[PDB]
């Protein structure tokens, strides 16, 4: 699995392959990891599609109901719920998820959550098993206030190495782009991202 | 289990004025069960003696081994061993064994008899040599001789005296230890006399 | 196998052992003689492991035959100890040890002494007035202790071994099938054949 | 154990502590650690300890040998070729951790060895349990052009970190210098900060104290002649 | 550890040791293994110390309550039978304890073994311990029920000598006590070492060994 | 997997003298073979003239004082200032480390004080609650080495009269305490020599009928 | 039961004259990949209280919210919160050190190694530990991990025993803790440059210095260094 | 514990029990009885592991003393071993199981029938003219298929278990120090005192 | 470990960090992994640094006694002699070795031979824990035919970001140049690498 969710200028775009495995067969190749359980707060999801897919269900329900309550509930108020259950029940758990949204005060926003139920507010955010390949790259090519252009060029790149090297990633690139503007879903195919 | 506490026992040994003292408990077991009372662990070779804890039959099996080596050693030199040289060979002749060693805690002393200087050594299983200017200990009852020998000791003893403080080094730790005791025997070594004493203790 | 019993009295040295053999379930024989005669004036009994026993037993007789026949001659029972235990300390660091535990009972005509040597698998050789190998000794030497004198008849030695045997035989979970007793003195070795 | 190793303007210095232990037990107090492979090639020594010494002297027979073979004064290199060969080939069975030291034609020398095999170069080293506490000291102030004294100062400092920090070190200071164009000068207990204090009380025993079944002499000589 | 009790014509004769081991360190020389629960009634302790002295004592405040409810003592088939069921509640989970409850009630003398399997067994004769086997070997050979005070008192500390002797896990001390119908009397501490030289001297016995 | 044990060193010393008691132990606390502090007391006044150590793994002995303190508070407030005995103390602590037989307190614990008698009292404890009255004990880590010694310079054990060759014992003369605590010392110097998780710093308390006093004595920081 | 997932290395720290200091490095490992570079683990509760942690950060992050709630809870009903009834240094660790034993008791361990630095109302230094088995012990110089093999060695040559601690100045004992950090970045691999360090005084208060970097580095000595025994290039 | 047999002649049930009891190595009883008395025409034998065997005996005693007063009536020994059945049924999927096994032994007034039954501590019932548990049929089975007829007397049936009791003395390793030997007829329980 | 060997149009460069681990103790900090087999051929050493020196040894001797007998060897010979030791002793090894090397005839080469004891020819290898963090960056940024300051810039960079992130490795970067001018060694300490 390789996903990765980035700040830039007009807010965050979150991204991600398209790959499940059992072992070394590919169970799917065209799975949606990018999960929405708010408007605009989105997840990106790996490790256990079980886990990961019960944990984003609870947290969209947690979501519906503060906002029936509270109204819009912010992008750390999502993180903390995701965080709550990744914690309190890491002993039974595989999920590693990055969360990202979009307010108009805060804007773009990313929150990484590990194996341990931690959190970790960032810039940006990578994580999978094919996440490891791209460190070097991210970290020489990643830039704060980004256009929405040069960001999907960042991912796309990113993602197109971390595929090319890690047997558990591949298929299409998913994206979601998160701005004022709403909600937009990009896809991107093997012939345009291999060739990079 | 432990090939160094299936028989048990103990020596123990001490440096004084122009004179050294060894000593062993007498008892061989098979872990709870006494088996004997008279199972003797130090063995002489000339003037240079020797105390092996441990498994019993690698105690016997060396003795056996070193009675053989020095008699050699005596024909061909045409002359006893020495204490620091006998020091030497048990030293190599348990590390030749480094891979399927012998089970043992020897220890020796004696007195060099052309300088006249009391000497005593500990080996490990497999050859380290501690020289000790003060005492060395050995056994199941280790621990506890080193916190007897450590209080109880002072240097320069002379041997009437020296007597006294390895006995009762020796008896008190054996009756802290359950494979320890069933009797005990004290060797006093001047350069031209060595007194063998046994010692009266309980016999549980 | 289970039970081997030895005592050493004023002029002889008295062995007794179990008769039973057993396999799995079942008790295969019950009139078993667990015992060797390595010379004239010798007589080593054995116990430990199946088959184990019997061949180190033979194998031991043998090379003490050979030797009478060499030497025309009858090595002392001391002598044939320490063969034997160096056999066995030997056979301890070998790739297949021989588990076998041996008392050698003898009487040496050059000193008109008996002679009784308890040597278990590892080589452990030890001069006994009486002995035991296994848990034998666990029920047996209170009672050895209590009424061993050194200056006892051959007859005396066979009533406190029948005492032996009958504590066993009360508190012992097993059936060893009762013992054959063995007595080696100055005329050679003979089999009391009822006890 | 603590065993050092320091580089200096004209030679090496090596130290080391004088304990040693099972478990929690110290066996011996006054230890030696240091080792003479060669007269001026000499190695500290950590692990197992009759592993140390054995190693130690085979290597040193050999070389001795080979210096006779060869008309010429011993290398460390030599030396550190024939130890790293005979531990790779025990696969680290053989527990020996050794710091290798000394002056030969080609210069000075400072080598570690580990029990693997596998060997490492330095103005600076350190093996041991205590080799944190005396690496700490060594990483604060060590510098490039040391004098004899000054690197004396430091070895000794890095061996007394070891012997108050760490459990499995302690009482004394070994140290060896080697010096080019000079004999190798072995300190046996350079320093000597663990001297036990008075007892406060006397256990000599009154004589008739300890209770005796017998008595006899024991006869060490050999047959008497008439 | 060797404990032992047996049933006579005068009573029961109560006889430990007093060893307490941790691995093969002598921990203790001098550990009480009897427990007076009333003036009436004994346990011995193996095993456990812990556990021992926990279970037996908390016997001991029900053997107590039964006196205030009832206004009578227990019998010592009723109270081994409490101390039998709290070991069964605990079934399987490690408990050490292997007991004997000795004393006098209505029936006369009584006895009864009991163990942390909730074993309960009563008997003339019982020993419990690593040298229980040594024990039974002077014991069995020697036991009547025609023996006198003097007599029986003198096989229990004997056999228990027996046991101290070539067990290497028991030793130090032995206690007596003997058990009347006017209840429990203490026959006092007798140091091994010095209790050994005594009866090889005087009954001749332990001629293997030197002295 | 998570061990919730561990093993924080120390070896302590309690002697029941005529009309006094001593509870000594070393302040070294450790872990394998790094020093965590060279004075970390470990003997503590517990009220009522009773002195405490729980000797072995750190948080369970904290945790059994603490509570053993507690007791005495309550038992005070329950039973209307009464003191609290040494036996009734003991007792109490047997009844506190076997309501945790199967998730032991992994401490070796002496308590020391008077009986109602006036006269010196030492208690000794195994970690699952088995405790028993005695004259002298060292617990902990070099436990081994020095009560060897004590049987031997407290007991007289093995030690005969002069002249009589083993007939007649040394009689046991009772000890000051100004002699107990030379034994203590060189106890704890010879146990510092000889065992590495033993040294920096050696605490005893003193009871008496007086009141607790303390007496704080160097060890060997190697 | 668990296993440590994201975990801070060493925590460091001292007694000096008039107060005490404590340091710790902004990472935040993911087993042998050095995963995040910017955690704070020095977390100062009111302004005479600094808690220093290592080991599972995700751990970290509950006892940090424990700590903040405990400022919450203590201002509750409370006119003395900002005075004489605020939380100390001692009631802090306290607290910590009774859940880090219950959770312990409970076979779910905090798997954390905690160090409570601060100054007392008398002006008494506060220094203890605390770990995942509730361990507790205090001492002039305290440190977790790594820091306890080297770090307390050179901070004990400053202040061997309590009588050292009136003798040591401010400004010694921040050289000897930025030289432990230097000392803990040549030798420790789950260690980072970047650190934070904080110094409690029971007369300027508390002063909290972040970003601060290991520097005055030696490595030129390196270009000597060739092969492994006999390579002379 | 060890051994129990059992054997339902023409007018009566015959139950044998060993008398043996062991703890460690030592046997600290040679007089045990294994067996307790549910209702005046019901004997019920058993033997598993130590404890279990007495406590789950005397309960099921304890629960059927309850429902004859409760009725003033003595249950059919079916009724009874059913009710045994079902507790043990009960028990083998426990936390932890009773690992008691036994043998029923009653007469029944009504049908003037003598009933053996069978139950392991799985609740595996069976009802039979001889019965054993452990290996005691391995050695005992074709002694009974052989010389077992319905028509026996009592004392047929007593000889044919002293034939039993030989064998196992014979082929068994262990020592289980005889048998106690009680017959259950129309006239209640009885002991019988030499055997 | 983080080693990596780069042709380029003048010969090929050797590039290494200096951090020899035992577990989280860095044992030493200034390491010498890139090894000197002949004149003008080198490798870089990662896994076991027993085994990796050991094998280096007896490949020293090997191309001694060949160079004795046939004259100077080829970069494909040496790496044939490395094979057949890590091959046919796989079962007892932990040696990922890079062969790099200069003839005037074959220019530049570079032969990796992972854990298996197989060989691949390759314009460019990276091994090591570090090596992980950087098929990103690496692959992105190779070109052929670089010149030398281009392919210092390149492994500088690429060992500065597997430095960055492995823990494994760490300390200055070493560095060596074959070309038909000579040998030269390059290092680069910390404050130099880690600005970039
Ligand atoms: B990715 O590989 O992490 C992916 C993300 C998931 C949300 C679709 N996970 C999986 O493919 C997992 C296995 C796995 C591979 C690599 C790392 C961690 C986990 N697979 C499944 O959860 C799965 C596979 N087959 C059927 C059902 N679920
Ligand atoms: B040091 O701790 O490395 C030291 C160096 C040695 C050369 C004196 N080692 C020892 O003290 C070893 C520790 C050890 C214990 C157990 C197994 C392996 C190593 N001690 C001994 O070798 C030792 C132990 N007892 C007697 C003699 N030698
Ligand atoms: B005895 O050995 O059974 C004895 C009886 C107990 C009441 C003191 N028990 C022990 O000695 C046991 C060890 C043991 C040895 C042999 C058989 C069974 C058990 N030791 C302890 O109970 C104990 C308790 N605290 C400290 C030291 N030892
Ligand atoms: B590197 O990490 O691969 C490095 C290369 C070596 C040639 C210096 N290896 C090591 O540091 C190894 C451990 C290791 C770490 C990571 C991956 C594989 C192996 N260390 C040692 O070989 C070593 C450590 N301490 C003493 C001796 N040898
Ligand atoms: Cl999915
Ligand atoms: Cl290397
Ligand atoms: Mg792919
Ligand atoms: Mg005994
Ligand atoms: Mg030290
Ligand atoms: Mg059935």
């Amino acid at each position: 699995t390789s996903i990765m969710a980035v700040t830039f200028k007009d807010g965050v775009i979150l991204g991600a392959d398209s790959r499940t495995t059992t072992g070394a067969y590919i169970a799917n190749r065209v799975t949606d990891k990018l999960t929405r359980v708010h408007d605009k707060i989105w997840c990106c999801r790996s490790g256990s599609a079980a886990d990961t897919q019960a944990i984003a269900d609870i947290v969209q329900y947690h979501l519906e109901l503060y906002t029936s309550q509270y109204g819009t509930p912010s992008t750390e108020t999502a993180a903390s719920v995701f965080k709550e259950l990744c914690y309190e029940n890491k002993d039974n758990l595989t999920a590693g998820i990055i969360v990202a949204g979009y307010d108009d005060k805060n804007k773009g926003e990313v929150y990484t959550i590990p194996l341990g139920g931690s959190v970790h507010k960032l810039p940006y955010a990578i994580a999978g098993s094919g996440s490891t390949f791209i460190y070097g790259y991210c970290d020489k090519n990643f830039r704060e206030n980004m256009s929405k252009e040069e960001t999907v060029d960042f991912i796309k790149h990113s993602l197109s190495q971390a595929i090319k090297w890690d047997g558990s990633s591949g298929g299409v690139i998913r994206m979601v782009v998160l701005t004022a503007a709403g909600v937009e879903r990009l896809i991107f195919y093997p012939d345009e991202y291999e060739q990079l | 289990s432990d090939p160094s506490s299936i028989n048990g026992g103990i020596v123990v040994a001490m440096t004084g004025k122009d004179c050294v003292a060894i000593a062993c408990d007498l008892r061989l077991g098979s872990q709870s069960l006494g088996v004997s009372n008279k199972f003797e662990k130090i063995f002489h070779y000339g003037h240079v003696f020797l105390g092996i804890t441990g498994l019993a039959t690698d105690v016997t099996t060396l003795n056996e081994m070193f009675r053989y080596k020095t008699n050699l050693y005596k024909l061909k030199e045409e002359r006893a061993i020495e204490p620091e040289t006998f020091t030497q060979l048990v030293s190599s002749s348990l590390y030749e064994r480094r891979f399927g060693p012998y089970f043992v805690g020897p220890v020796v002393a004696g007195i060099n008899s052309k300088s006249g200087k009391p000497f005593i050594a500990g080996f490990d299983l497999i050859g380290c040599i501690d020289e000790a200017k003060d005492f060395i200990v050995s056994g199941t009852a280790s621990d506890q001789l080193f916190g007897m020998c450590e209080s109880l000791y002072e240097p320069n003893l002379e041997p009437e005296d020296l007597f006294e403080t390895i006995s009762q080094a020796l008896l008190n730790a054996a009756d802290r230890d359950a494979l320890s005791g069933w009797g005990a025997v004290v060797y006093i070594i001047k350069k031209d006399e060595v007194v063998k004493r046994y010692l009266k203790m309980r016999q549980d | 196998m289970d039970i081997i019993l030895g005592i050493r009295v004023q002029d002889s040295v008295i062995l007794a052992s179990s008769k039973a053999v057993t396999r799995g379930i079942s008790v295969l024989k019950d009139s078993d003689d667990k015992t060797r005669q390595l010379s004239p004036h010798t007589l080593m009994s054995f116990a430990g492991e199946a088959g184990d026993t019997v061949q180190f037993a033979e194998y031991i007789q043998a090379n003490i035959q050979l030797y009478s026949i060499r030497e025309d001659y009858e090595l002392s029972p001391q002598a044939v100890s320490s063969f034997v235990r160096q056999e066995l300390a030997k056979s301890i660091r070998s790739r297949r040890p021989y588990q076998v535990n041996v008392l050698i009972g003898g009487y040496d005509k050059k000193k008109n002494k008996p002679e009784l040597y308890q040597i278990d698998y590892l080589g452990t050789k030890v001069e006994l007035p009486y002995g035991a190998h296994g848990y034998s000794g666990f029920y047996t030497f209170s009672l050895l202790d209590h009424h061993y004198r050194p200056d006892m008849t051959t007859e005396e030695g066979l009533d406190l071994l029948k005492l032996c045997v009958q504590e066993l035989e009360k508190r012992m979970p097993m059936d060893f099938k009762g013992v054959i007793v063995k007595i080696v003195d100055k005329d050679g070795i003979r089999q009391v054949d009822d006890f | 154990t603590t065993i050092v190793g320091v580089k200096f303007n004209n030679g090496v210095v090596i130290a080391a502590d004088t304990r040693s232990t099972q478990g929690p037990i110290v066996a011996d107090k006054n230890c030696a650690k240091l080792h003479r492979i060669s007269p001026k090639i000499w190695c500290a020594g950590a692990g197992t300890a009759a592993d140390t010494e054995a190693v130690t002297q085979l290597i040193g027979s050999n070389i001795e040998l080979h210096s006779l073979y060869t008309s010429r004064e011993p290398r460390v290199v030599s030396a550190l070729q024939m130890l790293k060969q005979h531990l790779f080939k025990y696969q680290g069975h053989i527990g020996a951790y050794l710091i290798v030291a000394g002056v030969d034609p080609t210069g000075s020398h400072l080598f570690s060895i580990h029990a693997h095999g596998s060997t490492d170069v330095g103005y600076y080293l350190s093996l041991g349990s205590g080799s944190l506490a005396a690496m700490a000291v060594l990483e604060s102030h060590w510098k490039q052009d040391l004098t004899k004294e000054e690197a004396i100062k430091l070895a000794s400092d890095a061996i007394q970190a070891g012997i108050w920090n760490d459990l499995g070190s302690g009482s004394n200071v070994d140290v060896c210098v080697m010096e080019i164009g000079k004999d190798a000068e072995y300190l046996r207990n350079y320093l000597t900060p663990n001297v036990r204090e008075e007892k406060q009380k006397s256990y000599k025993f009154p004589r008739g104290t300890t209770a005796v079944l017998k008595e006899s002499i024991v006869n060490i000589c050999d047959i008497q002649e008439e | 550890t060797t404990t032992l009790a047996f049933k006579f014509q005068h009573g029961v004769i109560v006889a430990v040791d007093s060893r307490a081991t941790a691995g093969s360190y002598i921990s203790s020389l001098r550990m009480n293994k009897v427990i007076e629960i009333n003036p009436y009634l004994l346990g011995t302790m193996s095993g456990c110390a812990a556990d021992c002295q926990y279970w037996e004592r908390l016997l001991a405040k029900e053997c107590r309550l039964y006196y205030l409810r009832n206004g009578e003592r227990i019998s010592v088939s009723a109270a081994s039978k409490l101390l039998s069921n709290m070991m069964l509640q605990y079934r399987g989970m490690g408990l050490s304890m292997g007991s004997m409850i000795c004393g006098w009630d209505k029936k006369g003398p009584g006895l009864y073994y009991v163990d942390d399997n909730g074993t309960r067994l009563s008997g003339q004769m019982f020993s419990t311990g690593s040298g229980n086997t040594y024990a039974y070997g002077v014991l069995d050979s020697n036991y009547k029920w025609d023996l006198s005070v003097e007599d029986a008192l003198y096989l229990g500390k004997r056999s228990i000598l027996a046991a101290a002797h070539r067990d290497a896990y028991s030793g130090g001390s032995v206690n007596l006590y003997h058990v009347t119908e006017d209840g429990w009397i203490y026959h006092g501490n007798h140091d091994v070492g010095e209790l050994f030289w005594k009866v090889k001297e005087e009954e001749g016995s332990f001629n293997n060994v030197i002295g | 997997q998570f061990n919730p044990y561990g093993d924080n060193g120390g070896t302590i010393l309690g002697i029941a003298g005529e009309d006094f008691a001593v509870l000594a132990g070393d302040t070294r606390n450790i872990t394998d073979y790094s020093i965590n502090s060279r004075y970390e007391p470990k003997v503590f006044d517990c009220g009522d003239n009773i002195v405490m150590s729980a000797n072995g793994f750190a948080a369970d002995g904290d945790a059994l004082v603490k509570r053993f303190k507690n007791s005495v508070k309550w038992y005070h407030f329950d039973h209307n200032d009464k003191k609290l005995s040494i036996n009734s103390a003991a007792r109490n602590i047997q009844h506190l480390l076997y309501s945790r037989r199967f998730f032991p307190y992994y401490v070796y614990n002496i308590i020391a004080g008077l009986d109602e008698d006036g006269k010196g009292a030492v208690y000794s404890f195994d970690p699952v609650g088995s405790y028993q009255r005695e004259q002298c004990r060292a617990g902990g880590a070099a436990a081994s080495l020095i009560m060897p010694f004590l049987d031997n310079q407290v007991n007289f054990k093995n030690q005969y009269e002069p002249g009589t060759n083993g007939k007649v014992k040394k009689p046991l003369k009772y000890l000051s305490v100004e002699e107990v605590i030379k034994l203590v010392r060189d106890s704890f110097t010879s146990a510092t020599e000889r065992h590495i998780q033993v040294g920096d710093g050696l605490e005893i308390l003193i009871v008496t009928k007086d009141g607790v006093r303390k007496e704080f004595y160097e060890l060997k920081r190697d | 039961t668990q296993q440590p997932i994201v975990t801070g290395t060493s925590v460091i720290s001292m007694k000096y004259d008039n107060g005490v200091i404590i340091a710790a490095d902004n990472l935040g490992s993911y087993g042998s990949l050095l995963r995040f570079n910017g955690v704070e683990r020095l977390i100062p509760v009111g302004d005479n209280t600094v808690v220093g942690i290592s080991g599972d950060i995700s751990d970290m992050q509950h006892i940090e919210r424990l700590l903040k709630d405990l400022v919450t809870e203590n201002a509750y009903d409370n006119p003395l919160a900002d005075a004489e009834e605020a939380l100390e240094p001692s009631y802090i660790f306290e607290y910590l050190a009774t859940v880090m034993y219950q959770r312990r008791s409970k076979m779910n361990p905090l798997w954390n190694a905690i160090i409570v630095a601060g100054v007392q109302s008398n002006g008494d230094q506060f220094l203890r530990y605390v770990n995942l088995l509730g361990v507790t012990y205090s001492s002039p110089t305290l440190a977790t991990g790594f820091g306890a093999h080297m770090a307390n060695p050179l901070l004990r040559k400053v202040v061997d025993r309590e009588s050292d601690i009136p003798k040591t100045t401010v400004q010694v004992a921040e050289e000897a803790i930025v030289n432990a950090m230097r000392v803990l970045y040549y030798r420790d691999a789950r260690s980072s440059r970047n650190f934070s360090l904080a110094i409690i005084d029971k007369n300027t208060g508390l002063t909290f210095k972040k970003n601060l970097q290991v520097e005055n580095m030696k490595w030129d000595f390196a270009k000597d260094i060739k092969g492994y025994g006999t390579q002379k290039i």
